């Protein structure tokens, strides 16, 4: 990102929820 | 809403979102977090503006949860508590996926 934000290392998830969107 | 009205649901500390250390409070509408030894919150997410959440396994330096709201904008919550940060992420989780599904209903 422009600064040390949270995807400096992260999106190595097992997104619970990456389907419904009722 | 808004004011200290509401009853806490779950209360994480040691939480670091956005490199910063503090505290994850559930509350029963909505998802706040407030630096450690503070009274004010700084962020503040209904479950009915989570549109999917994710989960950051062990192994990392630093265990993560976040809520992908449907405006795009992704709340990735960091669990530095040595002591509870596995087990509190679980409790939030749970908490999460069991009131999401409570607010989340308006085909968005």
């Amino acid at each position: 990102d422009d600064l040390m934000l949270s995807p400096d290392d992260i999106e190595q998830w097992f997104t619970e929820d990456p389907g419904p969107d009722e | 809403m808004a004011t200290s009205s509401e009853e806490v649901l779950l209360i994480v500390k040691k939480v670091r979102q956005k490199k910063q250390d503090g505290a994850l409070y559930l509350m029963a509408e909505r998802i706040a977090w407030a630096p450690e030894g503070k009274d004010r919150f700084t962020i503040s997410h209904m479950y009915a503006d989570i549109k999917c959440q994710k989960i950051s396994p062990e192994g990392k330096a630093k265990i993560q949860l976040q809520l992908v709201l449907h405006a795009g904008d992704t709340t990735n919550f960091h669990f530095s508590n040595e002591s509870t940060a596995v087990k509190e992420r679980d409790a939030v989780k749970d908490l999460l996926q069991q009131l999401l599904p409570k607010f989340k209903r308006k085909a968005n």
